[PDB]
């Protein structure tokens, strides 16, 4: 993994050689967080060193696929389904697995923790919900935080969409896009959805993915 | 009134070299992968119906980096 | 294996150094020493290396199935005292290791928890001061992957029987998690609980078609979770309940909850599954997480209702029914063991109707009673009730 | 469900097949009564509820067991 930069010089400003998935920090935006398999390390940017690395033997998970990632107030932090306080690097509350792949994402209002059909909460840490609609889809939500979308990761991926609302989870669309979905970003300004598809049939020899550009809300 | 920034970035101006620097390469984890019988068998595919003419060259590129992509994305932790 | 049944044989045991000469031996073996296995490898020291260690669990079975039922007249007589029992005994010769695992031998774990609750063996504290749950915890990991089948089946089968007979003592669900000195399929040195690898054989993940394994795998659970109702000894059964819920057990036991590929004894699994689960859903936080889940959004009953072996329905499948029905009374609103509206959104309205405070007015039955008497002819006491109450229709 | 059975007439309840038919004859069935068994019971209201000056009144109309 590598930050780059984007001003008008285009340089790896800082290098990775271990983490499979790196990720900012919301709000205030000077960390980037990475992990490989089950260890999860902060770096700053602006030496790039390690800040804190964080992991217990005694508790995680062992999720497929750790992203570790922020609350919006960047204080806690879902390593292998384990929240973590960052003020003095200790461990809080493990969840409960159920599904052997996804280590959890953030909901947007800093209430919830969205496992991947489990819904739980941040200071009662108690089971609120569980949606069955969620069954292993990453999930994508507006800038707002007012939608949730969802794109199936099911070998096909994606034979459609899948359309949530943010705060009581009722399905909305569940659109039929024929070919197969692999990837999945939307506008901050709440316009457009850019989307990954492939053509062809399920060939794993002949990949044809291209882009495909959705308008929000125009039949 | 967005600038898309310059690009000085790695560049690879040896092209006839930088593939024979990843080529190998591109064998040295397919093979860490998976068996050599899809391998040789992909590359006589391609011999006999693009030869040695670069177009079988970047084209084993295009799909072993199409196949190393997605068996690291459908879910085999190796394969 | 034979002659522990003869309680003479058991008595000059124990007289001598007895599992110190025979825990020993397991501790020798070099399967099992994990710093010395790749040192030799010829066949003459490894087929019979893993047949010296299949034997000596079932001598550690055979020694444990009798020492159960000795100490079970320790305690059907000592606590009992004529309240249901008969004060005879001239120390006879007598076989009662009860020979029934599939029944009695299950039966005796069973009726050992109206125990002292400070229970004392010398067959527990010379194992445990010799701490070798943690080899068999090792014997467990190592046989997980032989795949060449040096009866590694039956090696793994008595070794699960010699630790569910153990786990009637308190102290020794303790030492279910404790001690962690493991190794795993990575061919590297690891440290984890015990239950996790109790809790993997339960899964399937690890000896694919074996079934009676599951079966004996269930019962450690069982042993540590579905335990009396008595601050230190409720604690234990906590702690055992924080254990369990924390290595990820509720998984586990959904999963077992809806087996059907040994449709022999799928029957016999969900039983035990679902008596595991009425265990630990006494744990608080248990109660919960299992009342979200989509076993009680629905199919709780479909798994009652199916009667997937019928050769077992007055049999087997009648007592999963009756602990599955114990499993709803306790996450919901406590219906009182009446068989109506058994689903869980009916099971909120007849809680609020059971409950709810009816009133009326004695007007709307005094009108009614005069209505009634001018009706059937006997008129001559509405005139009566005039006097007793006001009345708006002649 | 309502064609290939006993023809429930547009009410919601006990939708299954075998409580289908516990429906139709338990509504169809012909519930009667003796007439003492509600008198006895209209005297036992009335002596509790206080207004008595019936009572005795009703042992005019009908056989009275208890006092």
């Amino acid at each position: 993994s590598a930050l780059w930069g984007m001003k008008s010089v285009f340089d790896m400003k800082h290098s990775f050689t271990e983490d499979h998935y790196v990720e900012f920090s919301k709000h205030s935006q000077d960390r980037v967080i990475g992990t490989k398999g089950d260890i999860a390390h902060i770096y700053d940017i602006q030496t790039g060193n390690k800040l804190l690395t964080l992991f217990n033997p005694d508790l995680a998970n062992n999720y497929k696929r750790n992203c570790a990632t922020f609350n919006p107030t960047d204080d806690l932090v879902l390593n292998d389904g384990v929240l973590w306080d960052v003020r003095s690097a200790q461990a809080i509350h493990k969840f409960d697995k159920f599904n052997m792949n996804i280590s959890g994402v953030f909901h947007p209002n800093g209430l919830e923790v969205i496992i991947n059909t489990e819904i739980w909460d941040l200071r009662t840490f108690h089971l609120l919900h569980t949606v069955p609609a969620l069954d292993q889809c990453r999930v994508v939500f507006n800038h707002t935080g007012t939608v949730m979308y969802g794109a199936m990761l099911q070998s096909p991926f994606g034979s459609s969409f899948r359309t949530f609302n943010a705060t009581d989870y009722k399905p909305i669309a569940t659109i039929d896009v024929k070919r197969n979905i692999f990837d999945l970003c939307t506008d901050t300004k709440d316009c457009y959805l850019a989307v990954i598809e492939n053509q062809g049939s399920m060939d794993a020899l002949n990949m044809d993915t291209v882009c495909r550009l959705y308008e929000v809300g125009r039949q | 009134m967005e600038q898309a920034p310059e690009d000085q970035g790695p560049q690879r101006e040896p092209y006839n070299e930088w593939t024979l620097e990843l080529l190998e390469e591109l064998k040295s984890e397919a093979v860490r992968h998976f068996p050599r019988i899809w391998l040789h068998n992909l590359g006589q595919h391609i011999y006999e119906t693009y030869g040695d003419t670069w177009a079988g060259v970047e084209a084993i590129i295009r799909i072993l980096q199409q196949l190393l992509f997605i068996h690291f994305r459908i879910g085999c932790r190796h394969s | 294996s034979i002659c522990f049944s003869f309680r003479a044989v058991l008595e000059l045991f124990d007289r001598y150094d007895g599992l110190r000469r025979l825990v020993n031996l397991i501790s020798t073996l070099e399967i099992l020493n994990l710093e010395d296995q790749g040192a030799l490898l010829s066949d003459d020291e490894i087929f019979a290396s893993r047949q010296t260690g299949k034997h000596t669990c079932m001598a550690l079975r055979k020694y444990f199935e009798a020492h159960l039922a000795i100490k079970l007249e320790q305690v059907k007589q000592s606590l009992q005292r004529t309240e249901g029992g008969i004060l005879v005994h001239p120390q006879p010769p007598y076989k009662a290791c009860s020979y029934t695992h599939e029944q009695i031998v299950e039966m005796m774990e069973f009726l050992i928890e109206y125990g002292p609750a400070q229970l004392y063996w010398e067959p527990a504290e010379v194992f445990l001061k010799l701490s070798c749950v943690q080899l068999l915890l090792q014997l467990i990991s190592i046989a997980c992957n032989w795949k060449t089948y040096y009866a590694r089946n039956d090696t793994v089968r008595f070794a699960l029987d010699v630790l569910a007979i153990l786990t009637v003592v308190p102290k020794i669900q303790l030492q279910l998690a404790e001690s962690v000195d493991v190794l795993d399929e990575a061919g590297s040195t690891v440290s984890t609980v015990g239950i996790s690898i109790i809790l993997g054989v339960a899964e399937g993940e690890f000896f694919i078609h074996d079934a009676e394994i599951q079966k004996s795998a269930l019962q450690i659970i069982i042993n540590c979770v579905c335990g009396p109702d008595n601050k230190s000894s409720e604690h234990t059964l906590a702690k055992m309940w924080n254990v369990v819920q924390s290595n990820n057990g509720i998984k586990v036991l959904l999963s077992l909850l809806s087996i059907k590929m040994p449709i022999t004894d799928a029957d016999q699994i969900r039983a035990l599954a679902c008596k595991a689960l009425v265990g630990l859903s006494r744990s608080s936080t248990v109660r919960q997480i299992i009342s979200k889940l989509p076993l009680f959004s629905s199919c709780q009953i479909q798994q009652l209702m199916k009667e997937p072996v019928l050769q077992d329905k007055r049999s087997d499948h009648v007592k999963f029914c009756k602990y599955a029905a114990e499993l709803i009374e306790r996450v919901s609103g406590k219906p009182l063991l009446i068989g109506t509206d058994v689903s869980l959104a009916r099971l909120q309205k007849a809680d609020v109707v059971a409950q709810s405070r009816i009133s009326f007015p004695e007007k709307e039955l005094l009108l009614l009673i005069r209505n009634h008497l001018i009706s059937k002819g006997l008129g001559e006491t509405a005139t009566v009730l005039t006097k007793e109450a006001d009345l708006p229709m002649t």
